[PDB]
C-alpha cells in the first residue's frame, strides 16, 4: 500500500486555514493516521482513524476523508505550528508505510539577501588550506543561488552551503557558503568573488575581494 | 505516563553491528506490538519493522528484512534493535514506537542518534571571519572546522550577544569531519570599540575555544 503526500512545501499565514492532502493507493476505510513532527523533536500523534483527536490535542487541528483521499486541516494556524506533518496508514498488514511528510512554512514579503564575504584568515593559511566564505543574510523565500568565481572561472564541485531553519520572529531564512582550496591554488588565483542570485534582486549581485 | 526511553547517541565504526534499545513504561508492555523506524536528516520518516512483545511475532519492511534483528525483554519491559554491517547509510535517528490498540504509532521514543563512521574524536580549530573594512550594519563571525563528532555549541561574548546570531546546520565534509559556521551582525560604528568573542564547546573531545575576531589590518 502506497500512501503520498503530494506537497512537500507549503506556506501559510497566522490566522489562516491550511489544507494538507494524503493519497491511499488502496481503499483503506478510515485507518490514516497525521503526525505533527516539530524541528528537533519526534513525531506526535495528532489524529487517528482520519478524524479522532488524541486527548489535549488542540481544537484548531482537524481531519476527515475516507477509502483514499484523506485531508488534514488546521483551522487557523498559530505561529507554533510550523512542523513536518506526516500520514500513516494503519488499516489491516503490515508495511505500515508514512507518506513523504509536508512542511510548513510562514509567508511574507519578498527580501533580498544582504551579502558579505570573508576572506581565509592568516592563522588558517598557515596551516596549509584555505577557506572562503559567503554569507547571504535574512531573505525570504528560501529559493537561493551562490555561484564562487575565482578570476571569472566559475568552481564545481568544491563548495558546501547549509540553510537556516525559518527565522521564527521576521520569517527570513539565511544561508552560508564555503568555497574550499588548498593554500596552493588559492595563493596562485588573484580575485574572489560570489555571484547571488534571487528573486528579491532584480539582477545577480556580488561581493569579491583581492587576495592582496 | 507512557513512556519510551531511548539512549541519545551511539558512534560506532563501518562494518561493525550496533543495538539499540527502547525501554517502556506506564503500560502493560505485553499487549502492543513496538515499532521502529528510521529517519536520515532532513529525511522523511520510514518504517523499519515491529515486534509483538507477546508472541515474538515480527515483520520488516523489504530494504530491512536483511539489516535488522528485533528482540525484547519482557521481564525488563525493552525491545531492541540489531543493525549489523553497518556502513555510512546507516548513520540516522532510529525512533522506537509503540502501535496502539486501533493501530497508528500513538507514543514515540526520543530517538537514537547512531553515527556511523571511521573519523577519530577531534576537537575544532576556531577561524575568525573578519568584518568588512571598507558601515551601517555590519557582519562577522567564526569558521569552526575539522571536529567529530557532532555536536559544538557557540555562543558570543560568552553569553552577553545573542540578538543577530545564526549559528548553521553543521556540513559533513569528504575527510569525515565537520565544519560549522556562526555570524552576527552589529552596527558597524562599534566595530572600533565593541568586543566580539566566539565561544566554542566541542563535549566530546573536552575542547574549549575563545577566538576574538577583529577587523584585520
Amino acid at each position: 500500500i502506497v500512501v503520498t503526500q503530494s506537497h512537500k512545501f507549503m506556506s501559510t499565514s497566522v490566522g489562516d486555514r491550511v489544507s494538507i492532502t494524503c493519497k491511499a493507493s488502496q481503499d483503506v476505510s478510515v485507518a490514516v493516521a497525521w503526525y505533527q513532527q516539530k524541528t528537533g523533536q519526534s513525531p506526535k500523534l495528532l489524529i487517528y482513524s482520519a478524524s479522532y483527536r488524541i486527548t489535549g490535542v488542540p481544537d484548531r487541528f482537524t481531519g476527515s476523508g475516507s477509502g483514499t483521499d484523506f485531508t488534514f486541516t488546521i483551522s487557523s494556524v498559530q505561529a507554533e505550528d510550523m512542523a513536518v506533518y506526516y500520514c500513516q496508514q494503519h488499516y489491516s498488514t503490515p508495511p505500515w508505510t508514512f507518506g513523504g511528510g509536508t512542511k510548513l512554512e510562514i509567508k511574507r514579503t519578498v527580501a533580498a539577501p544582504s551579502v558579505f564575504i570573508f576572506p581565509p584568515s592568516d592563522e588558517q593559511l598557515k596551516s596549509g588550506t584555505a577557506s572562503v566564505v559567503c554569507l547571504l543574510n535574512n531573505f525570504y523565500p528560501r529559493e537561493a543561488k551562490v555561484q564562487w568565481k575565482v578570476d571569472n572561472a566559475l568552481q564545481s564541485g568544491n563548495s558546501q552551503e547549509s540553510v537556516t531553519e525559518q527565522d521564527s520572529k521576521d520569517s527570513t531564512y539565511s544561508l552560508s557558503s564555503t568555497l574550499t582550496l588548498s593554500k596552493a591554488d588559492y595563493e596562485k588565483h588573484k580575485v574572489y568573488a560570489c555571484e547571488v542570485t534571487h528573486q528579491g534582486l532584480r539582477s545577480p549581485v556580488t561581493k569579491s575581494f583581492n587576495r592582496g | 505516563q507512557v513512556q519510551l526511553q531511548q539512549p541519545g547517541t551511539e558512534l560506532v565504526k563501518p562494518g561493525a553491528s550496533v543495538k539499540l534499545s527502547c525501554k517502556a513504561s506506564g503500560y502493560t508492555f505485553t499487549s502492543y506490538w513496538m515499532h521502529w523506524v528510521k529517519q536520515r536528516p532532513g529525511q522523511g520518516l520510514e518504517w523499519i519493522g515491529e515486534i509483538n512483545p507477546r508472541n515474538g511475532r515480527t515483520d520488516f519492511s523489504e530494504k530491512f528484512k536483511s539489516k535488522a534483528t528485533l528482540t525484547v525483554d519482557t521481564s525488563s519491559s525493552t525491545a531492541f534493535i540489531q543493525l549489523s554491517s553497518l556502513t555510512s547509510e546507516d548513520s540516522a535517528v532510529y525512533y522506537c514506537a509503540r502501535w496502539g490498540y486501533y493501530g497508528s504509532s500513538d507514543y514515540w521514543g526520543q530517538g537514537t542518534a547512531l553515527t556511523v563512521s571511521s573519523a577519530s574524536t577531534k576537537g575544532p580549530s576556531v577561524f575568525p571571519l573578519a568584518p568588512s573594512s571598507k558601515g551601517g550594519t555590519a557582519a562577522l563571525g567564526c569558521l569552526v572546522k575539522d571536529y567529530f563528532p557532532e555536536p559544538v555549541t557557540v555562543s558570543w561574548n560568552s553569553g552577553a550577544l545573542t540578538s543577530g546570531v545564526h549559528t548553521f546546520p553543521a556540513v559533513l565534509q569528504s575527510s569525515g569531519l565537520y565544519s560549522l559556521s556562526s555570524v552576527v551582525t552589529v552596527p558597524s560604528s562599534s566595530l572600533g570599540t565593541q568586543t566580539y568573542i566566539c565561544n566554542v564547546n566541542h563535549k566530546p573531545s573536552n575542547t574549549k575555544v575563545d577566538k576574538k575576531v577583529e577587523p584585520k589590518s
